[PDB]
């Protein structure tokens, strides 16, 4: 009751607009370790084939 | 909405007191969606016959 009587409060009002911000925070990891330190090449075929010795 | 008029009758000089509010109300209502189609043959699309062509 420490407040006014009659006393026009954010309690007694109505049609507050809502307060969203425009920001979306997202952190989450998306890294290729191996992906990057390996080397990368052409395929030109279904089967790929390498000799060994 | 207003109120309904009444005797003001102020004395001179008095000291004043607060009197109250008003507040407003909410109303909402949905959407709705509405949809058509249509299928046509090619040949129908390029002669010219009767009416309709």
């Amino acid at each position: 009751m420490a407040t006014p009587t009659n006393a026009v409060s954010t309690v007694e009002i109505n049609g507050k607009r809502e307060d969203l911000i425009d920001i979306i925070y997202n952190i989450a990891p998306y890294d290729t370790p191996f992906m990057t330190a390996i080397g990368k090449g052409v395929a030109t075929a279904i089967t790929h084939e390498w000799q060994t010795d | 909405e207003l109120r309904q008029p009444g005797k003001n009758t102020r004395v001179e000089g008095e000291d004043a007191t607060i009197k109250a509010g008003s507040f407003t109300t909410m109303l909402n209502n949905f959407c709705q969606i509405s949809d058509e189609t249509l299928q046509v043959t090619g040949t129908a699309d390029k002669v010219k016959k009767a009416g309709r062509k």
